[PDB]
């Protein structure tokens, strides 16, 4: 059966983030995949897995505006103001795309230092419970590149993720009680 | 240059199709693989693992007292104990099983199931039980004398501590019952306790198949 | 081939969990292949069942709050904790689907011994044994015991032997 | 003669649905093919057949608006409000297309659980006459994805269907009396 | 990249032409065929019936 | 002409990908190479110097 | 290791110039690569090297305006007024591109008369310290081609450079003190 393979079981390409901004001015979203409880529960079934991202950014506005989307891996600095000199740095993946074009697409390869992502980490960092310092990937910062037109803007950004090239290890029983937070697995 | 023209359907964005993507970091090496044990490739390797079920489907049973039934010697004689409706999409004794939680994702299922019961009383105790299976075309027998017409097996704890019951398969298209009956009264010695226990397992066979994937209504 | 302190199983008992790298850390020590032997003893008159399971990367969760657990609640060490709620395994995963992990059944009618060999299972080839709990050996009494009188001791003893620790 | 094959006899690609909406807000059309009496009579000639859909959605407005068209198979839930969380689910086929682009195209494979669609069903479900529960395919829900501009909109949607890869069974005599309803074959 | 240019007639939508279409549900298996009697392939087999 | 359709991700501008570029001065010859000593190819030849 | 090759070590494709102009009217930027101290320090490590440019001009405005970008090598004359007759000359590379299109791209081959660019030149020209007359490449002059619309324009131009086909010679120790000017290496 070609349907039930794990490479086909986790390739849904669902939404993860949707946060608009009105014309702080730039959108910064962490890459943690524990955003929606629909996708989070499907990743609870496996202990260790390994994949790549394939980010797609869809943008609609309420006009020939140009958008920059920069990916920043872990360890490098993240910008705090829109016109900062971190945006001009070329040691990180940036993509420049308009609104009128079809939406942008970029894939992010496997960047843990171990052999796989550790979904569950029964251990401590330094000295925190359940935080593996080699697990996190980075964050993508999306700003606009224009002088602002003093009219009514509403720029809404949607981000989609298709994890492909899946490999899985050690299946685990699913979660039946609803979540309390996204930091840990309370009930 | 080669001439071309655009088909209708250009520039759209599906969510299910697969195409190549432009890399973010070209000429970047990932860390290599390593042989980690317990690699799973197909989800039918999960559902063949046996799992407990909730036999005691009565009300006011909270927690881990839903997994066992009681058979006290002084209480019951020739009384039915439990029954399992074979409706996986519907709630009941099979909702919190490993064959259940996978097949809520898919919507079409077909395959033979296997049930395994297990006794947990003392060494000395004996007594017989019968396990009547009823196809969906027949009603569930509430009397023992009509229950011997259907497919049943005489199980004797004592000689055997476990039993394997094969269910014939039927697809899910839009219901079957596995019931029990106390054959004889339980006899225990004076030193052991009277109350015994049963536990039911479930695992699909290898012809179990899933077709169309959907979202789950199980979690909010 | 170390042995731990024997625990007493009664009707009111509700489970036990050790963290394997840690619980064995405080005895004469500082690629590891764990071997675990669990043996209880009872007469023919007792009755009841257990469930010896060895859950990898078992991440607990605090009951009915938002605070993550601390250093002392997780790494109790060599004594072994107790499940506050065994039916949901202290994280919401059901006990009914817990047979996916490597497990054996101690049913006091049939046998009273279980033995699980645990291989090295970590993404990194090295590991910090002071900051990481690799496996979690957990025994859970499913069917509690019972005699004509009150409950008995029926002591349970866990014997752990690693191979090639460093 | 290449003209009169059944694969060429039912490949007309006619219109099935056309219902606009003015700026409830989203368009939900059932996939039953018994919409127009021209196409319905050509399907009366056969008992059992098997095909795929090839939906094309053509959209004209009376402006850089973005449209989402989601396909929902049978058994899954259908949304009732425009911003519902069923639209964010990724376990169903969605397509995002603009107006300025050429119109969208998506094909829907054969999804009955039997070997063919039963056009005529002399039997009952449960306990309805002429309703086969394995016959129906699903429905496509088309919403817009924008904050509404408070001006005069008139968005009109047309849906076309080309059944291809046809196989037919058991030819039947055609219908001569006009229809009464679309539930059954009264006269 | 290969150079190209658009012919007149790009982006139009005919109703009679046949082209490949993007699937909705890839890696989805339909139910297989079965030999159902009375299969007709050409409509001239109908008109020869009296 | 061959039919085609645009994937999502057309017309964007990454900064890391490599593609061929249109030349400014075609049929222009650069000055040829010459064996200059001390050529380095990999940066790990630098860090091995004490 | 494919990561640390010199052809991969200097292929960052960073920004070099960004100077807008409001509607003197045309943008003239020298091609010296000593613009940003991030890219300049990475070129301090080598004595002699050899590459090509791959200029990309990205343009956003605050409208269907057409832009001309002309490359002028050394020795040829550079224009001083926007409508000068040097713009009409065809003995130099020009590219005509709109704003609505994806941005322009043009590569500039190796045009020193020696075998490699001399980054450091311990010598004099004529009779200046540190100026090699065979080192400089030229300049690109970017004007607009329209009659000016008497409204509020703000045309901002960004120029990117990806040096590829790198060959390097004679590694050198890096610079630790910050720069004083861009003419020489004071401290």
């Amino acid at each position: 059966v070609s349907e039930t393979l794990v490479e086909n079981f986790l390739s849904r390409a669902a939404l993860v983030s949707k946060r608009s901004f009105e014309y702080k001015n730039f959108f910064k979203w962490t890459i943690n995949t524990r955003s929606f409880v629909q996708l989070r529960r499907k990743l609870e079934l496996f202990t260790y897995l390994r994949f790549d991202a394939e980010i797609t950014i869809l943008t609609t506005v309420a006009p020939d505006l140009t958008l920059q989307a920069m990916f920043v891996p872990t360890g490098a600095l993240t910008p705090e103001k829109q016109d900062s000199f971190h945006w001009q740095s070329g040691s990180n993946a940036s993509v420049f795309f308009k609104i009128s074009d079809p939406p942008a697409r970029i894939t992010i390869p496997f960047m843990c230092i171990n052999s796989a992502y550790s979904v569950f980490y029964d251990g401590f960092a330094g000295f925190l419970y359940g935080i593996n310092p080699a697990d996190t990937i980075g964050n993508l910062c999306v700003r606009i590149v224009n002088e602002h037109q003093p009219v009514g803007f509403t720029v809404t950004v949607r981000v989609y993720m298709k994890p492909k090239h899946i490999k899985a290890w050690a299946p685990r029983p699913p979660r039946t009680l609803p979540y309390m937070s996204i930091a840990n697995a309370n009930y | 240059g080669v001439p071309t023209y655009l088909l209708p359907g250009s520039g759209q964005f599906l969510t299910t199709d697969d195409h190549s993507s432009a890399p973010a970091l070209p000429c970047f090496n990932p860390t290599p693989e390593m042989h980690i044990p317990g690699q799973v490739r197909n989800m039918l390797e999960v559902v063949q693992v046996e799992s407990m079920m909730e036999i005691n489907n009565t009300e006011s049973a909270v927690g881990m007292e839903r997994l066992k039934v009681d058979i006290s010697a002084l209480t019951d004689v020739d009384q039915l104990l439990f029954n399992i409706p074979l409706d996986i999409q519907l709630d009941g004794p099979l909702r919190n099983t490993l064959v259940g939680n996978i097949s809520r994702y898919y919507t079409h299922w077909s395959g033979s199931l296997e049930m395994t019961f297990m006794f947990c009383g003392s060494f000395m105790a004996t007594g017989k039980l019968i396990l009547c299976y009823t196809p969906p075309g027949g009603s569930c027998p509430t009397t023992r004398e009509t229950a011997m017409l259907g497919t049943h097996i005489v199980w004797d704890f004592g000689l055997q501590s476990s039993v394997t019951l094969i269910i014939p398969w039927i697809s899910g298209s839009h219901v079957g019952y596995v019931t029990c009956f106390m054959q004889t009264n339980l006899i225990v010695p004076s030193e052991s306790s009277d109350t015994c226990s049963l536990i039911g397992f479930i695992a699909a066979k290898d012809d179990f198949s899933l077709r169309l994937m959907r979202d789950s209504p199980d979690i909010g | 081939f170390y042995t731990l302190k024997s625990v007493k199983w009664e009707t009111g008992s509700t489970g036990w969990w050790w963290k394997l790298p840690d619980a064995l850390n405080n005895i004469g020590m500082f690629r590891s292949g764990f071997l675990i032997h669990v043996q209880c003893n009872a007469t023919k008159f007792h009755q009841g069942a257990l469930l010896v399971v060895a859950i990898p990367e078992h991440q607990r969760g605090a009951h009915n709050t938002n605070t993550s657990p601390g250093f002392d609640d997780i790494m109790k060490g060599e004594e072994g904790g107790t499940f506050n709620h065994p039916y949901v395994l202290d994280d919401g995963t059901s006990l009914a689907c817990a047979t996916i992990f490597p497990h054996q059944w101690i049913n006091l009618r049939t046998n009273n011994s279980a033995t699980i060999v645990l291989p090295w299972m970590n993404a990194a080839p090295m590991d910090f044994p002071l900051r990481h709990n690799q496996w979690t050996l957990a025994i859970i009494p499913v069917v509690p015991l019972g005699t004509r009188t009150t409950s008995s001791m029926v002591p349970i003893t866990v014997s752990i032997a690693p191979m090639c620790c460093e």
